[PDB]
């Protein structure tokens, strides 16, 4: 796991905390502070930044787990579907999606859309148009020479 | 149970009985000239001998092994003073090795002396002929001892009849400590 | 639920490598017709030709068991005693 | 008997280390019962794609006609800024600035990754495959199922077995695809004597003459009876099992033409071995499973893809120093050491005079180097 | 009947036993302190072993008997020194004194 | 765990393993060769030397045990002064012996040497016999320069080898006089020499070259060494042109 990420997400949290509803509209307010999408470009590209894009589009799925708050949920959902539509290189990384993780994102989706958020589900309506998960009985690849 | 090859023990720790035999009766033959049957029980003689025996013959791959090891593998409990047996035995083979003129060129340790233990049986007697013209003694006593027996003073005198009486006045308990003796324990 | 101890119907059941192995021990002479006819036609003549070749000779057109087959290295003479080398050197 | 125990709900029997045992094969009905799975065709087309979006949203999920969500799409496409990262103040910036000083330092161009460019171009192989007819189209809800395998021991001795390949195969395909889809030097290599005559063509390799080959997978051996040739291993394994009470259960054995993958109640991460020619050992390490994607090979016969090999160093002729050896020598007379290596070239020169009569006595092998199917 | 209370246990297969004939009786050591203590006991109460007994509860009767036969053996002088001087018999600072060791041996224990 | 998963404390053997290891298909547990370190010259050193005094010791001593018996069991006066005088003399060689500077008892690089001895117990089956015995002929002894050359013997060599038809190289440099070995002068004769490079390119080595190419190419990596394997001739370093 990449050391600075894993600052840059709880720095990144706090704007997400700084939110006061779960309306699309503070996203693109806080699109033009915080331009989290700068390095999407960056001075090379490579299988260096593939794997950095990789790696932020796990720690980022990571942060959607069911003990995470609501507004959390959403700020992290909001985060990934910016970070692949601002994906201008050559590979087209989608976000890995687990078995089990794709428990809460049922009854997450069924209370945007019973709570009459338009935006909440055209989000996910949008992401599974363009077709951007990886399906795989575990969220990370790991072996036992470590 | 290391001369036959069951699946309980490795088919490289196997070996001969007669020649195992015959050199475990040669390490306890220089054990007995060289004072180390005389007190000290024979059976950690034996199995320090026998595991010697059974390290010089295959180092290779027994070396790195150790006598609990050895203990648990034959299934025989282990004597605890035969470790300690087998170190004094590494001790006379490195004072058979410091004679003999290509060991001693070689410098071997407590470690690496087992390897030529069968050489250390072909010329035994000259080598612990070599050695006690340099005898064995417990470790206790061979801190050199420059106070052997030291002679108490002659003190057999008893005075006249009596040296002193005060010393039954100091001996004898007082009311108190006795009022004291019987509270205690009461 | 002698070496002739296995029967045919046992001998069938073992892969095609020991049952040409144990046919060359136990005739130690035969063509290769014939230990066609014996394997049976359902078997490749290609493998059967390979199976021969490890534990076989040619001699003037027929096979002949191979002389270490016979003796393993632990066997010895059954009438003088001799090693088994010196038994396939001279079979050789 | 049937599947052994296991739950298609795989449960971490040590924590984020491994999982326990579970039927594989009910994965593809599970996860295409409980989602729908369809779209693995790339049908995503290159007005009236409004008016299907709003036919479509606003009786699936949504429930006004309004189009007014679609501002989301401005926001991600038209909103979207040949950049430098830089005048922000983000940690994600430092490293790559970090990484960019570094690169500033010693790197002088990317040139530098054929050992990534060997992945990215295994993964490309993966894309853009269409099928070779219509019949020969993978179905959706396919099974594929990542190994690793760890054969060599040429690399790092005092040290763990991390450089070495990894591999692909479906579900729907039969064992026995993956059994000889897997290459190794073993197989290449020749046996009897060439010091005798070096001129002798190869006759027969240690593949032909051997092909036993079975698996291990929760005490199921398969065996493998399509030549006659080929012997049965898992004869005296089983044996050695069951002479003594060694706490093993009893094993079963199936054969190979008429198992799959779907069957097999494995573990994900859990270190088995594949076994062949005897004493040829693989050890092997499922890490991944997945269902189909629309970005897979659409090939299924050409699916046993070797997605990363990992690098191997040929050894040189110690000789020239310029030539792959191909003769491993013994007993030699000149050689500085026995386990010499020598070329062609050298190998002809060393003890073969004009007409190729052998001079002297001495022990030669054909050493097919590993870099064949490197 | 018993169920599952008992383990397997492999014991004495009948082979060629090593003749230990050693029963090394196992005795709590001593601390300087509690040497001390042990000290100024003998100084208050005299050789009665029966009464420094029960005033040691961490302590043995034949425990108690061999220190005093090995002080009497090696500093004899400091065994004349300690009887010569005398104290009187003290209960309350006696245990005062008890708690204070057991407090000292268990942060001993703690290090 | 890295051998199989029956790797218990005693691994089983199939039967197809004796019919892979009987006909000589060695593959990859045979290239597992190592360099040299001081503590194995010194070993190797001591165990040559250690070797050859107890080659020399072992008859004296083995006489001096028997005149030892034949004194402890005689009688007569004159004998047992023989047998002194015969026991002092035995005493005396092996003074000598001791006493011998470490120089002459090496012998020569083919002298004979228990090897296997030299393996089993002072190496501890660390290395094997011939690794040791072909590490000793020729690289590890006195009787091999270890000063490089002076630009001056090249020439010679290869007038030799030209004159002879480059078929022994031993005799080549025994004739040379340089009293080093064979693979010792020869490496540097090659690196001196210019046949191992190439000449003007030629077109149809351009449709091997692209075939090769078009076959075993990955991304912007071309693997030359593959080339410099297929095609003969051509180095690694001025070959990468043929891409650039």
């Amino acid at each position: 796991t990449p050391p600075g990420l894993q600052t840059d997400c709880e720095a990144l949290l706090s704007r997400f905390q700084e939110t006061d509803s779960v309306r699309f509209e503070d996203f693109t307010e806080l699109w033009r502070n915080m331009k989290f999408g700068t390095i999407f470009c960056g001075r090379m590209r490579n299988l260096e930044k593939n794997m950095f894009t990789k790696e932020a589009l796990a720690l980022a799925w990571r942060y959607f787990l069911p003990p995470y708050t609501f507004q959390i949920r959403v700020g992290a959902l909001y985060l990934l579907y910016g970070l692949y539509n601002t994906q201008l290189c050559q590979p087209k990384q989608k976000i890995r999606v687990a078995l089990k993780d794709w428990d809460e994102v049922l009854k997450f989706q069924q209370d945007l859309v019973n709570a009459q958020h338009f935006d909440a589900a055209y989000i996910f309506r949008k992401l599974r148009l363009d077709r951007a998960f990886h399906f795989t009985a575990m969220p990370k690849l790991l072996s036992y020479r470590m | 149970k290391l001369f036959q090859a069951s699946p309980s023990v490795p088919a490289k720790y196997v070996e001969d009985k007669e020649k195992m035999l015959s050199r475990t009766m040669q390490l306890v033959e220089l054990a007995n000239e060289t004072w180390l049957v005389t007190g000290r029980h024979p059976l950690p003689v034996i199995t320090a001998a026998t595991f010697l025996a059974w390290q010089s013959l295959q180092p290779a791959d027994r070396l790195s092994c150790s006598l609990a090891r050895f203990c648990k593998l034959a299934n025989v409990d282990l004597p605890y003073p035969a470790s300690s047996r087998l170190q004094e035995l590494l001790a006379v083979l490195l004072r058979m090795a410091e004679q003999l003129a290509w060991l001693r060129v070689l410098r071997l340790d407590k470690r690496s002396v087992v390897k030529h233990i069968g050489d250390l049986l072909q010329h035994r007697q000259s080598l612990v002929r070599s050695a006690f013209r340099d005898l064995l003694l417990p470790p206790c006593m061979l801190k050199s001892p420059k106070r052997i027996c030291p002679v108490p003073p002659v003190s057999t005198v008893t005075g006249d009849e009596n040296i002193s009486d005060s010393e039954i006045e100091q001996y004898l308990r007082t009311p108190q400590e006795v009022r004291d003796f019987q509270r205690a324990q009461a | 639920q002698p070496s002739n101890v296995l029967s045919m119907a046992q001998l069938r059941t073992l892969p095609l490598a020991d049952q040409i192995k144990i046919l060359m021990k136990n005739v130690k002479v035969m063509p290769f017709a014939n230990l066609m006819s014996l394997l049976g036609p359902s078997i490749d003549s290609v493998a059967v030709l390979r199976g021969i070749q490890k534990v076989a000779m040619l001699v003037q057109g027929n096979w002949v068991v191979k002389s270490d087959i016979l003796y393993p290295k632990d066997s010895s003479s059954p009438h003088s005693g001799v090693p088994a080398e010196v038994l396939c050197r001279g079979r050789d | 008997v049937s599947g052994s125990g296991g739950c298609n709900f795989p449960e971490y029997e040590l924590p984020e280390l491994n999982t326990r045992a579970f039927h594989v094969g009910a994965f593809g009905e599970l996860w295409r019962g409980r989602l729908r799975g369809a779209g693995d065709l790339s049908l995503r087309e290159p007005a009236a794609d409004s008016d299907r979006e709003d036919a479509a949203v606003a009786r699936d999920l949504d429930c006004s006609l309004e189009a007014a969500a679609e501002l989301r799409a401005v926001c991600g496409l038209d909103k979207l800024k040949e950049v430098i990262p830089e005048n922000t103040d983000l940690v994600t910036l430092g490293v790559r600035k970090r990484f960019l000083e570094h690169r500033e330092e010693t790197i002088t161009i990317d040139r530098a990754c054929r050992q990534e460019t060997f992945v990215y171009e295994m993964e490309s192989h993966a894309i853009g495959k269409k099928p070779e007819n219509s019949a020969d189209m993978i179905e959706e809800g396919e099974l594929i199922l990542s190994v690793n395998i760890l054969y060599p021991v040429i690399f790092h001795k005092h040290k763990e077995h991390k450089p070495y390949q990894t591999m692909l195969v479906l579900g729907s395909q039969k064992l026995t695809q993956l059994r000889d889809s897997i290459r190794c030097v073993s197989d290449l290599q020749i046996g009897g004597e060439f010091s005798n005559t070096p001129d002798q063509a190869p006759e027969h390799i240690s593949k032909d003459l051997y092909k036993s080959a079975f698996f291990y997978f929760e005490g199921t051996f398969y065996n493998d009876k399509r030549y006659p040739e080929c012997r049965d291993l898992s004869r005296t394994i089983i044996e050695w099992s069951e002479s003594h009470d060694r706490g093993y259960g009893k094993f079963q054995t199936a054969r190979m033409e008429d198992f799959t993958f779907n069957d097999l109640c494995i573990k994900l991460g859990f270190p088995y071995l594949y076994c062949h020619q005897g004493d040829c050992e693989h050890v092997i390490v499922i890490t991944d499973i997945r269902l189909v994607h629309h970005d897979d090979c659409l090939d299924r016969t050409l699916y046993p893809l070797l997605i990363k090999k990992h690098w191997l160093w040929t050894r040189k002729c110690f000789v020239c120093k310029m030539y792959t050896a191909r003769w491993v020598t013994n007993n030699d007379s000149f050689a500085p050491e026995d386990p010499c290596f020598f070329c062609d070239v050298c190998f002809r020169m060393l003890h073969y005079d004009s007409e190729g009569n052998k001079l002297g006595e001495f022990l030669a092998y054909p050493y097919v180097d590993p870099g064949t199917f490197n | 009947c018993v169920v599952e209370e008992n383990d397997p246990i492999f014991e004495r297969g009948s082979t060629t036993t090593y003749s230990s004939f050693r029963k090394n009786y196992y005795s709590k050591p001593w601390s300087n302190k509690e040497t001390d203590m042990f000290f100024l006991a003998i100084s208050m109460v005299g050789t009665d072993f029966s009464m420094i007994g029960q005033l040691f509860p961490h302590r043995a009767r034949i425990e108690i008997k061999n220190k005093f036969k090995r002080e009497e053996k090696t500093n004899g002088w400091r065994i004349d020194k300690a009887f010569q001087e005398k104290r009187p018999f003290d209960f309350d600072f006696f245990a005062h004194l008890l708690q204070k060791v057991l407090a000292e041996e268990e942060k001993r224990k703690q290090k | 765990y890295f051998k199989d998963k029956v790797t218990g404390v005693g691994p089983p053997a199939n039967e197809d393993t004796r019919e892979k290891a009987a006909q000589g298909i060695k593959a990859f547990e045979e290239l597992l060769v190592t360099k040299w370190k001081n503590w194995e010259k010194a070993l190797l050193r001591k165990s040559v030397v250690s070797d050859r005094l107890q080659r020399l010791l072992q008859p004296k001593l083995l006489k001096l045990e028997y005149l030892h018996q034949k004194q402890s069991k005689v009688s007569s006066e004159l004998e047992r002064q023989a047998l002194e005088k015969q026991g002092r003399e035995a005493e005396k060689e092996i003074q000598d012996i001791n006493q011998l500077p470490e120089e002459a008892l090496l012998g020569n690089r083919l002298d004979s040497h228990d090897w296997e001895k030299i393996s089993n117990i002072n190496f501890e089956g660390s290395r094997s016999a011939e690794e040791i015995r072909k590490f000793w002929q020729n690289s590890e002894h006195p009787s091999i320069n270890k000063q490089e050359w002076s630009r001056e013997e090249e020439e010679r060599l290869q007038a030799i080898a030209a004159a002879h038809g480059h078929l022994e190289w031993q005799k080549i440099a025994e004739e040379l006089g340089t009293s080093r070995s064979a693979f010792q002068c020869l490496q540097k004769f090659q690196q001196h020499n210019k046949a191992l490079k190439r000449k003007e390119w030629t077109e149809e080595e351009d449709r091997m070259l692209t075939q090769l190419v078009q076959e075993m190419r990955v991304g912007s990596h071309i693997p030359y060494r593959r080339i410099v394997y297929y095609m003969e001739g051509r180095d690694s370093m001025q070959l990468i042109y043929r891409w650039t």
